[PDB]
RNA sequence: AGCGUUAUCCGGAAUGAUUGGGCGUAAAGCGUCUGUAGGUGGCUUUUUAAGUCCGCCGUCAAAUCCCAGGGCUCAACCCUGGACAGGCGGUGGAAACUACCAAGCUGGAGUACGGUAGGGGCAGAGGGAAUUUCCGGUGGAGCGGUGAAAUGCGUAGAGAUCGGAAAGAACACCAACGGCGAAAGCACUCUGCUGGGCCGACACUGACACUGAGAGACGAAAGCUAGGGGAGCGAAUGGGAUUAGAUACCCCAGUAGUCCUAGCCGUAAACGAUGGAUACUAGGCGCUGUGCGUAUCGACCCGUGCAGUGUUGUAGCUAACGCGUUAAG
């Protein structure tokens, strides 16, 4: 990214430099783009379910509509810690967010006072701002993708803890050895984002067959 | 003062770094040095150079263990042994480099020849 | 000028000349009577090497600068 | 340390602690009473624990 | 057919840590530096074979210990045979390493040069304000001090206010995320003599290195011995207050000392609470000194090398705090 902000530890994965600017190496990637695609394709065709992590203001609605392609699922907003680590509290949010879904329908709402029916109006629309696209999730992923290492800091570490494979965000900002599978060049705007995450979500639906 | 001792030690914190590279000093003794860990499987390959009438070599180390090294006979207290007295690291994952009449060797190489030396360093 | 082993114990020799001729008058030049020291210590170890590389030179070169041998 | 500084011998050890002077390594000595007494022990207990004043043969009150 | 107590030695005890510990804060780095003996010591080719390794000979009695065998009805025990390991001496070989001997190199160190920053040190001259005292002019009652008050100074004219003589000591602003020095420390200005460091390179030296027991030198303030000086501030000692008390904190006066030149004393939280030298080990910020190149080639700026100086921080270490290329790795 610049003098100031370039990690060492890239070092291996770095090609020229400019005047200021940063220079990331397109042809270590290209192998690793082949190996993601292809452990992603195949691990598709079994019938796993995946994740995504995108947070970035830039690329919030991106991530969303990348999700509807496939039957994966995504995570719009902040993670609010323990999402899978503390995975018992969380079918207790969501059992407790599928039913409210289904309290809404009822007509309850009238014999309820004014302040109370606010309530539980403001607490359904909490968890759907933390909890929109794990409704149809019933378990725990096997791949876990992360769209930005920094934002999101706290999902990297549990799928390390769980013991989970993922994509990280190995431009100059962080450390690549958190990540098995590695993708620089993802930081520069929603180019380098959508030519990798379509191209990734692409892998994705052949797989399904 | 010691040459060896600062071999041993840039082997070894390259690792701590996890390096690949090391630009380690040429001489009569290093050369068979390290001559010994590419045969015994320790480095990948080994390369000369120079830069000015001096030389130079250059190493390629591997990709939870760790390339353990230690020094035995130092300057201020040197250390020799016989040939019934030749140690055996770890039951033979290690070996120690010592230095005999006819050079340098394994000691694995010694107990078929016959002949104990100095040893210098132990390897594991 | 050459950087042989007895041309620098002749520069010495005249540093270390001049620098008592000095104290004489400042005698109370602690920081400079540190320097003094060194160069008669230099020539210490540069005429504790000329002894034991060849004794004929160390004779011949305390001869003509006047130079104090030392015992053992 | 330096091995220089160990042939100057830096090391020795800690001599004997021995509790029974008196004794002189012996197991038992006889001795005379002088003066039988009690004495009030330390704060936390509390009694009149016996005592004899003592003189061994063996140079020691 | 003994069991317990006591005493003595070893072990446990890595609790004197060769094997096998530590010295930032838990006990532990001399206040610092120079250097004698001593210890260790760069690279390359030869010499010798002292150390070291191998093969033989002699010897380290027997008993005991170790292995095997045998004999007391078994065992203890007795007997036969044979050790290994290790030590000394001799002898024939191997020559890497330590060492020795004969020649070579330059990377470590040093010299000669050419540039360069700085409160490095010593000595001698120059400068202003401020304060104090005295001399007078002006003028007339308070001044000064405190949490409140008083002592005290003052109509014998204080304080204040202009003018003038003199003295002593210390150097605002510049001034810091700063420089130099081995430390202790060095800041108003110059000048003289003088030390050390950094860098450049194409003169040269050829390991002439590191550390350092004893020893020696320097070494904040305080204090001492003579001779001078003494404005201001200030142990002690007085006085006025606060207090049950106040040999204190506060206030008013004030001696030694604080200063200079000779010398003694040689102690500090003399701290970075961290000994010195050397090699290796991710980075980020910016401060000097000196080069290189780009550049506006007028410097600047930008980009890099070297030697330093500070702040975050990765690995790693650490009991933890924290250290972290200036390490506590
Ligand atoms: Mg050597
Ligand atoms: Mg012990
Ligand atoms: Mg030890
Ligand atoms: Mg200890
Ligand atoms: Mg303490
Ligand atoms: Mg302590
Ligand atoms: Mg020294
Ligand atoms: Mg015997
Ligand atoms: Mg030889
Ligand atoms: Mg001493
Ligand atoms: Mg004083
Ligand atoms: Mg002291
Ligand atoms: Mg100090
Ligand atoms: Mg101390
Ligand atoms: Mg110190
Ligand atoms: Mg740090």
């Amino acid at each position: 990214h610049g003098t100031r902000k370039w990690n060492p530890r890239m070092s291996p994965y770095i090609s020229a430099k400019c005047k200021g600017i940063h220079i990331i190496n397109l042809t270590r990637t290209a192998r690793f783009l082949s190996e993601a695609c292809d452990l992603v394709f195949d691990a598709s065709s079994r019938g796993k379910q995946f994740l995504i992590v995108g947070t970035k203001n830039k690329a919030a609605d991106s991530v969303a509509r990348a999700a509807i392609r496939a039957r994966c699922h995504y995570v719009n907003k902040k993670w609010l810690g323990g999402m899978l680590t503390n995975w018992s509290t969380t079918e207790t949010r969501l059992h407790k967010f599928r039913d409210l879904r289904m309290e809404q329908t009822a007509g309850r709402l009238a014999r309820l006072p004014k302040r109370d029916a606010a309530v539980v109006k403001r607490q359904l629309s909490h968890l759907q701002t933390y909890l929109g696209g794990i409704k149809y999730m019933t378990g725990l992923p096997d791949i876990v993708i992360i769209v930005d290492q920094q934002e999101e800091y706290t999902a990297l570490r549990e799928c390390i803890t769980l013991g989970i494979p993922t994509i990280c965000l190995i431009d100059t900002n962080c450390n690549p050895d958190l990540a098995d599978i590695s993708i620089p060049a993802n930081d520069d705007a929603i180019a380098s984002i959508r030519l990798i995450l379509t191209k990734l979500v692409f892998a994705i639906c052949e797989g399904r067959s | 003062k010691d040459t060896i001792a600062d071999i041993i030690t840039c082997i070894r914190n390259a690792d701590m770094n996890r390096k690949g590279t090391v630009r380690i000093v040429s001489t009569n003794i290093t050369e068979n040095i390290v001559k010994i860990l590419l045969r015994e499987g320790f480095i990948e390959n080994a390369r000369k150079h120079q830069e000015r009438n001096k030389y130079f070599l250059v190493l390629t180390l591997r990709h939870l263990n760790t390339f353990h090294l230690k020094r035995v006979s130092r300057p201020g207290l040197r250390i020799y042994s016989n040939y019934q007295r030749i140690p055996r690291i770890l039951g033979g994952m290690g070996i120690a480099i010592l230095s005999t009449s006819r050079g340098i060797m394994t000691d694995r190489e010694a107990r078929l020849e016959g002949i104990g030396g100095e040893i210098l360093c132990y390897i594991w | 000028n050459k950087g042989s082993v007895e041309f620098q114990v002749f520069c010495f020799t005249n540093k270390i000349r001049r620098l008592t001729l000095h104290l004489e008058l400042h005698k109370k030049d602690y920081s400079s009577q540190r320097g003094l020291r060194k160069t008669l210590g230099k020539r210490q170890r540069l005429l504790a090497y000329l002894l034991k590389i060849n004794g004929v030179r160390y004779k011949e070169l305390i001869s003509k600068l006047n130079i104090r041998e030392l015992k053992t | 340390p330096t091995i220089k500084q160990l042939i100057r011998n830096t090391r020795q050890p800690i001599r004997n602690v021995t509790k029974s002077p008196a004794l002189r390594g012996c197991p038992q000595r006889r001795g005379t009473c002088t003066r039988v007494y009690t004495i009030t022990p330390k704060k936390p207990n509390s009694a009149l624990r016996k005592v004899a004043r003592v003189r061994l043969t063996s140079g020691f009150e």
